[PDB]
């Protein structure tokens, strides 16, 4: 309803607080998102 | 009559590698002069006839004489006194 869309990195982030961490622990991440196209299609 | 498509457009072709350009170009084929040979002959002989011909046959005639008219002697009738 409300993308998250910033100008400046890193000026949202997705935080987690683990309690237990074991050895070789890692986080993967999977986005969705809009990107755009510079020059618009411009009717041909 | 092709629609563009906005959204991947193309441009005009680019040069490519061409084929050796005076192999393209033809020379121009130089003729000489020329004679039907020999004396030809006036007429010929041919194998059908150049006329008409008929299709159907007529009969035809020429005349002829008799000869020279003779008498003769008749076998003469009888006198008419009254019986006939």
């Amino acid at each position: 309803d409300k993308p998250i869309y910033t100008l400046q990195y890193g000026n949202v982030g997705f935080v987690v607080n683990p309690k237990t961490v074991n050895q070789n622990a890692r986080l993967l991440m999977g986005y969705e998102y809009f990107t755009s196209r510079t020059e618009l299609v411009n009717a041909g | 009559m092709a629609l563009i498509n906005p959204q991947f457009p193309y441009a005009g072709p680019v040069p490519i590698p061409g084929p050796a350009p005076t192999e393209t170009m033809p020379l121009l084929n130089y003729r000489v002069e020329g004679r039907i040979a020999g004396i030809q002959q006036a007429r010929q002989f041919m194998p059908f006839l150049q006329g008409p011909h008929r299709e159907v046959a007529e009969q035809t005639y020429y005349a002829i004489g008799t000869g020279i008219q003779m008498g003769q002697t008749f076998n003469q009738p009888l006198i008419n006194t009254q019986e006939g």
